[PDB]
DNA sequence: GCTGCGTACGTGCGGGTC
DNA sequence: GACCCGCACGTACGCAGC
């Protein structure tokens, strides 16, 4: 009794499958004979798998073909690799990988030179076929020691880690921070800054993070400003 | 008692007319003859109209061997959600061929509350990278994608493997590893000791959110929770620590078990890519 | 003031797939 | 030995004029 809903659904499917048509064309039977008219006067795919994961064709072997502009993204000419070894154009390191990397798939990185190309294929005839494609501190607890703050704060490694923070800080504006470090504890997102100093200025900028399983809180990795 | 038969002789007449003309459309296709002339009559609207987009757009923006030589096909989509061009290896990485999915709706094929992500994607703002999950007894499938958005987006698809049967030549430079559930260590191959140096002794509960260094922990949380939520995870670039300090950098592609008695999510294991040597040999963070 | 083209809606009849 | 769907067969009407 009640498939009139069901039909009544595809019935307006269709007619607006049939009504829409006029948009697409330039211009009811008579709009279907003038599309199929339309349709009479019917390597496309570069147009759009060049701009979708960019990169270009190799073939490995010597090797013997490339893509038109592979400068590019190698930055080499067409006529200085034909006819010019690969094992003469790459790194010792990835000369020994593709050395074992030789001889169904191929799921494989390089570090080719003047540039980490991910790249796949496979065998063809021996030789090969593949596509390539392409005044501050961070540490946080201090558990971490950071690259340019020893030359900030004029203190070697061998005097800081594994210890907490208040335990060498000086304790002239400890209650400021402290309420800072209270509402940063639990706040997640995004923490703002008020002043704090060591003699030095530093700004702290923090992010309570958290394994998303466990659900308890571990963690802060801080972006210590001036 | 003479309406009736001048109705029913013009009616009969034009339903005719209307079948007719619908099939002599239907016939010049992109497609075979076999496959073409045979079909219903719902399918043969959206194929024509999805082949018209396709060689429309396509000049909007226009001005042998690359589907082959290539890891799993091109799709694209436009902002209601209806994709109009599928390649012709879709019918070896998702189990279904071009006729049936040419026109119809991503969020039929998709997932259902997992597609707002999807729907912001898709519109306007060049540059967008995301995850997706997609598709009888359906069982469900994972997949990545990148590309370019025009307004459409065209997209390229490279599902993950499944590490219990591993088709592929792993390299002397890809050490594997197991972990558990909160990002902790389990077990590390025997691969390690050339490329970066550990002992195993040491490698245990000791949590895995330790190594990573700057940026890389604020970005690989959302990689791990993107993992938690979805089945597999790729990740962009990150580093992992030495036995004598500085960072090497690893890329992986985890992945999920479920279990024959259960329906939790019981274990994860990660696939390693040593890309650099040692760096920043003396100096050392922990 | 009343008759043929274009239109909308209800009902059955018959082909796969488990 | 059948259930759900697609296609076909029926009519009760908006409109233009002689």
């Amino acid at each position: 009794e009640a498939h009139s809903q069901i039909e009544k659904r595809r019935r307006d499917k269709m007619n607006s499958f049939i009504d829409e048509l006029a948009s697409l064309v330039p211009t009811k039977l008579t709009v279907l004979r003038m599309a199929v008219q339309h349709m009479k006067t019917l390597d496309e795919l570069k147009h759009l798998i060049l701009r979708a994961a960019d990169g270009f064709l190799f073939v490995v072997g010597k090797i013997l073909f490339v893509s038109e502009s592979v400068f590019k993204i190698l930055n080499y000419s067409q006529n200085d690799l034909i006819g010019q070894s690969l094992f003469d154009y790459l790194h010792p390191k990835d000369i020994a990988k593709v050395k074992e990397q030789l001889s169904a798939r191929r799921s494989f990185f390089c570090r080719m030179k003047c540039c980490t190309i991910h790249s796949t294929g496979y065998l063809k005839s021996s030789c090969l076929v593949a596509i390539g494609r392409l005044m501050e501190y961070v540490s946080r607890h201090f558990v971490f020691v950071d690259q340019r703050a020893t030359a900030i704060l004029a203190y070697l490694p061998q005097e800081l880690l594994g210890t907490s923070c208040y335990e060498y800080f000086h304790q002239d504006d400890i209650g400021h921070l402290a309420e800072c470090h209270r509402q940063v504890l639990q706040t997640r997102e995004k923490i703002t800054t008020n002043c704090y100093k060591f003699f030095i200025t530093l700004r702290s900028r923090w992010f309570s993070f958290m394994n998303p399983w466990t659900k308890e809180v571990e963690y802060i990795v801080s972006t210590n400003t001036v | 008692e003479l309406r009736k038969e001048k109705s029913r002789d013009a009616a009969r007449c034009r339903r005719s007319k209307e079948t007719e003309v619908f099939y002599e459309l239907a016939h010049e296709l992109p497609l075979p003859h076999s496959v073409s002339s045979h079909l219903d009559k719902a399918s043969i609207m959206r194929l024509a109209i999805s082949f018209l987009r396709t060689h429309k757009l396509l000049s909007s923006v226009c001005s042998n061997l690359y589907l082959k030589a290539l890891e799993g096909f091109i799709a694209v989509v436009t902002q209601d959600g209806d994709m109009i061009f599928l390649s012709e290896n879709i019918s070896k990485f998702m189990g279904l061929t071009q006729v049936e999915l040419t026109g119809h709706s991503i969020f039929d094929f998709t997932h259902p509350c997992d597609h707002e992500e999807i729907r912001e994607n898709l519109t306007l703002k060049t540059e967008r990278d995301f995850f997706m999950r997609m598709k009888k007894s359906a069982t469900w499938k994972v997949l990545h994608c990148t590309g370019q958005v025009r307004s459409c987006l065209i997209i390229m698809c490279e599902p993950i493997q499944h590490p219990s049967h591993m088709d592929i030549p792993l390299d002397s430079k890809t050490f594997l590893s197991r972990h558990s559930m909160d990002m902790k260590f389990t077990y590390c191959d025997d691969r390690i000791l050339e490329l970066i140096g550990y002992h195993p002794e040491e490698l245990l509960g000791r949590s895995a959110y330790e190594f990573y260094h700057a940026l890389d922990s604020e970005n690989m949380t959302k990689s791990h929770q993107n993992l938690c939520t979805k089945g597999q995870v790729v990740s962009g670039q990150y580093r992992m620590l030495a036995k004598h300090g500085g960072y090497v950098w690893l890329e992986t592609q985890g992945t999920v078990i479920y279990n024959p008695r259960n329906l939790q999510p019981q274990c994860i294991m990660c696939v390693n890519y040593v890309l650099s040597e040692i760096e920043k040999n003396d100096v050392v963070f922990s």
